[PDB]
RNA sequence: UGAAAUAGAACCUGAAACCGUGUGCGUACAAGCAGUAGGAGCCUCAAUUUAUUGGGGUGACUGCGUACCUUUUGUAUAAU
RNA sequence: GGCUCAAACUAGGAGCCGAAGCUGCGGAUUUGAAACUUGUUUUCAAGUGGUAGGGGAGCGUUGUGUAAGCCUGUGAAGGU
C-alpha cells in the first residue's frame, strides 16, 4: 500500500445507502417511495 | 454607412468600429472574419438591398473576444405535484469589431 | 462635534416616548426645552433629562457653545420588558408586557 | 442593435381637427383612436404616449345607421339598490352630445394610466368652432 | 457524530433571502414567505422568456405596419412584397428601420410595391 | 484601566424575527397573490477628454400573471 | 367598444397574424454506432413534459485516520 490517503474501495464496491424523507431532489422525499394512505404506508407495515 | 448581417441565426445593423456581441463563433481571438452575404447596404444616401444578397458588398469583423454572458436561473416548479427543478445557463458569445463595410 | 447622551431603561414604552421625540427632532436646544417643559406627556420628562445630561456634557466635557447647538438627533429604542401576569375570568392567565425604552439624543452645533 | 423606445420627452403630439358630420360613430370612433394611441407613428411603443390631439367638431352631427339612434341604449349604474338608469342615442345627443363620441372612444383605448392620458388629447365640441386656434390644428379627414 | 445544522441553515435562509432582496413586506423579510415569492419570480421570468420573444415580434409589426401605411401599402401587402422580392430582412430590422430611417424604409416599400 | 470597554458586569461572539433613526429614489385619478418581461426619468460611484459608457439604488408607464402544502376525479378555492 | 353595399350570413379567392409545434443559431445531456480508445478525442443517429414509483450520478454537514501534517494573533471558527 502506498498511503492511508490513497486507498480506494475499487469502483462498484461501495454504494449510497438510500435516506428516505429528503426532498423532492433525492427521489424519497415526502412519502419515501411508500405511496400514499394505506396499510402498507404505515409506521409498522409488512407483507405478512 | 451602415449594412445588414445575418450571424448565428440572427440578423443585425451594425456601423463601423462598433462593438456587437453575437452567438459563439468557431474563430480565435484577432481573427478577422468576412461577411460576403450582407442584406442591405445603406451609405449615405445610396440604397442596396440584396435579394436576398447585395453582391459583391462584404464587412469585416474582428473576434475581439469570447464569453459567458449573464447567470440565469430557470425555475420549474408544479404546485402540489411534489416537483421542483432548477438549472443554470450561461448563454455563449463573441465579441466582433466592425472594422469595414466595403459599399 | 456630536455630544452624546443615553438614558436606558426609561419605564415607559418606546411607542408612548417617540411621539415626544417626533416634536424635538431638529429643533434649538432651547426650543426643545420650551416644548419639554409644557409637554402634557409622561415621554417628555424622561426625553427632557437626557436632554439636559447631553447639553451638560456638551458644555463641561466638550467645551462647546450651548447657545449654538441643536438636538441633531435623537431617538427612542425598546429595552428590556418585564413580565408579568394578569389574572383573568374562567381561571384563565394573559402575560402582560411592561416595556421600557432606551433614549439616545445627539446635540451638535 | 436593440429595440428602442420613444422616450417622453422626445416626443411630440400634433394637433389635428375631424369634422364628424355624419360620419358613422364607430367607424369614425376606431380612427381616433388610433391616432390617439399614435399607432400611425414608427415610434410606436405601447408603453409611451405617441399619440396626436384630436379636436372633433359637430360632435352633434355624428351618425348611426339601421334603428340605432332609438335603439341604442347607453346604461349607467349610480351606486345606489335599483339605481340602474338608461338613456337613447338621440337624448343623449340631445342631452351631452359629446358624450357619444367620447363614450365610443373611451370603449376602444384602452384601460389603465395611460389610457386615461390619452383619452385626456380628445377635445371635442358640438358645433363648428372648438377655443383651440392657437393650437394650429390641421384639417384631418379620417 | 451529532450534526449541529444551525450554520447550513442560516445560509441557505440567507440565500433566498438575498433573492428576495426588493420584495414588499414580509416577502423580502421572512423565509417561509420569501421562498415561495422567489420561486414564484423564477416562474414567471421562465414563462416570460418565451413571452419576451412573442412580445417584441408584436412591436416590430406594428411599427412596420405603421412604417408601410405611411407610405403605400399595409403590413400584409408589404410583407408579401418583400417575400416575392426575396429581401430576407428580419422583422426586428425592419422596424428599427422603420423608426430610425424613414428614407431607406421609404425605398425597401417601393421595393415591395414594385413587386406587386 | 485594559491589547480590546458597541470586553463595563443582564459583560465572549452577538444571527433572525421584531422596532427605530438617517440618506437616495418612488408614491395622494388609481383597482386584485404584489412578481416577472420590458422601460422613461432621477440619484450615486469608476473610467473616459467630458454625459459616453459600465457598476449600484429607485421604478413613472406597458404586457403577462388567482400563494404554498396536503388531499383529491378535480382546488385561487369560500377544503386542510 | 362599436358594427348594417358589415365589423352579419352564404359561396369562393388572395395575403397576413398567430404556439414552448417546425426551422435557424448557440449550448448541455441519455442511449446506440466507425475508430490513439475506460470523457482521448471528432462526430453521427435517435431521444431529453411528468405524479406514484423504479434506476443512475453527485453536493454539503459532524466525527475518525491520513495529521506530531498543513493553515492560523501578519488573525481560526462563527457573523455580515
Amino acid at each position: 500500500g502506498l498511503r492511508l490517503n490513497e486507498l480506494s474501495p475499487g469502483v462498484g464496491a461501495k454504494k449510497t445507502a438510500q435516506r428516505r424523507g429528503r426532498g423532492i431532489g433525492s427521489g424519497l422525499g415526502k412519502t419515501g417511495g411508500r405511496g400514499v394512505k394505506g396499510q402498507k404506508s404505515r409506521s409498522g407495515s409488512s407483507i405478512r | 454607412m451602415y449594412a445588414v448581417i445575418k450571424t448565428g441565426g440572427k440578423q443585425h445593423r451594425v456601423v463601423v468600429d462598433e462593438l456587437l456581441k453575437v452567438e459563439l463563433l468557431k474563430a480565435e481571438q484577432g481573427e478577422t472574419i468576412t461577411f460576403n452575404d450582407v442584406l442591405m447596404v445603406v451609405d449615405g444616401e445610396t440604397v442596396k438591398i440584396g435579394q436576398p444578397v447585395v453582391d459583391g458588398a462584404s464587412v469585416e469583423v474582428e473576434v475581439i473576444e469570447h464569453g459567458r454572458g449573464e447567470k440565469i436561473r430557470i425555475v420549474k416548479h408544479n404546485r402540489r405535484k411534489h416537483y421542483h427543478k432548477e438549472q443554470g445557463h450561461r448563454q455563449w458569445y463573441t465579441l466582433l469589431k466592425i472594422k469595414a463595410i466595403n459599399a | 462635534m456630536e455630544v452624546t447622551a443615553k438614558l436606558r431603561g426609561a419605564a415607559i414604552s418606546a411607542q408612548k416616548v417617540r411621539l415626544v421625540a417626533d416634536e424635538v427632532r431638529g429643533k434649538s436646544i432651547e426650543r426643545a426645552l420650551d416644548i419639554l417643559t409644557y409637554s402634557n406627556k409622561k415621554g417628555a420628562v424622561f426625553v427632557k433629562k437626557c436632554l439636559n445630561s447631553a447639553i451638560a456634557n456638551a458644555e463641561h466635557n466638550h467645551g462647546l457653545d450651548i447657545d449654538g447647538l441643536k438636538v441633531a438627533t435623537i431617538y427612542v429604542d425598546e429595552g428590556i420588558t418585564l413580565k408579568r401576569i394578569l389574572p383573568r375570568a374562567k381561571g384563565r392567565a394573559d402575560r402582560i408586557s411592561k416595556r421600557t425604552c432606551h433614549i439616545t439624543i445627539k446635540v451638535g452645533e | 442593435m436593440k429595440t428602442l423606445s420613444a422616450k417622453p420627452a422626445e416626443v411630440t403630439h400634433d394637433w389635428f381637427v375631424v369634422d364628424a358630420d355624419g360620419k358613422t360613430l364607430g367607424r369614425l370612433a376606431t380612427q381616433i383612436a388610433s391616432r390617439l394611441r399614435g399607432k400611425h407613428k414608427t415610434n410606436y411603443t405601447p408603453h409611451v404616449d405617441t399619440g396626436d390631439f384630436i379636436v372633433v367638431i359637430n360632435a352633434e352631427k355624428i351618425a348611426v345607421t339601421g334603428k340605432k339612434a332609438q335603439d341604442k341604449k347607453y346604461y349607467r349604474h349610480s351606486g345606489y339598490p335599483g339605481g340602474i338608469k338608461e338613456t337613447n342615442f338621440t337624448k343623449l345627443i340631445a342631452h351631452k352630445p359629446e358624450d357619444v363620441l367620447h363614450k365610443a372612444v373611451k370603449g376602444m383605448l384602452p384601460k389603465g394610466p395611460l389610457g386615461y392620458a390619452m383619452i385626456k388629447k380628445l377635445k371635442l365640441y358640438a358645433g363648428t368652432d372648438h377655443p383651440h386656434e392657437a393650437q394650429q390644428p390641421k384639417e384631418l379627414d379620417i | 457524530a451529532r450534526v449541529k445544522r444551525g450554520v447550513q441553515a442560516n445560509r441557505r435562509h440567507k440565500k433566498i433571502l438575498k433573492r428576495a432582496k426588493g420584495y414588499y413586506g414580509a416577502r423580502s423579510r421572512v423565509y417561509r414567505v420569501a421562498v415561495q415569492a422567489v420561486t414564484k419570480a423564477g416562474q414567471y421570468a421562465y414563462r416570460d422568456r418565451r413571452n419576451k420573444k412573442r412580445t417584441f415580434r408584436r412591436l416590430w409589426i406594428a411599427r412596420i405596419n405603421a412604417g408601410a401605411r405611411l407610405n403605400g401599402l399595409s403590413y400584409s401587402r408589404f410583407i408579401n412584397g418583400m417575400k416575392k422580392a426575396n429581401i430576407t430582412i428580419d422583422r426586428r430590422v425592419l422596424a428599427d428601420i422603420a423608426m430610425h430611417d424613414a428614407a431607406t424604409f421609404g425605398a425597401l416599400v417601393e421595393k415591395a410595391k414594385a413587386e406587386l
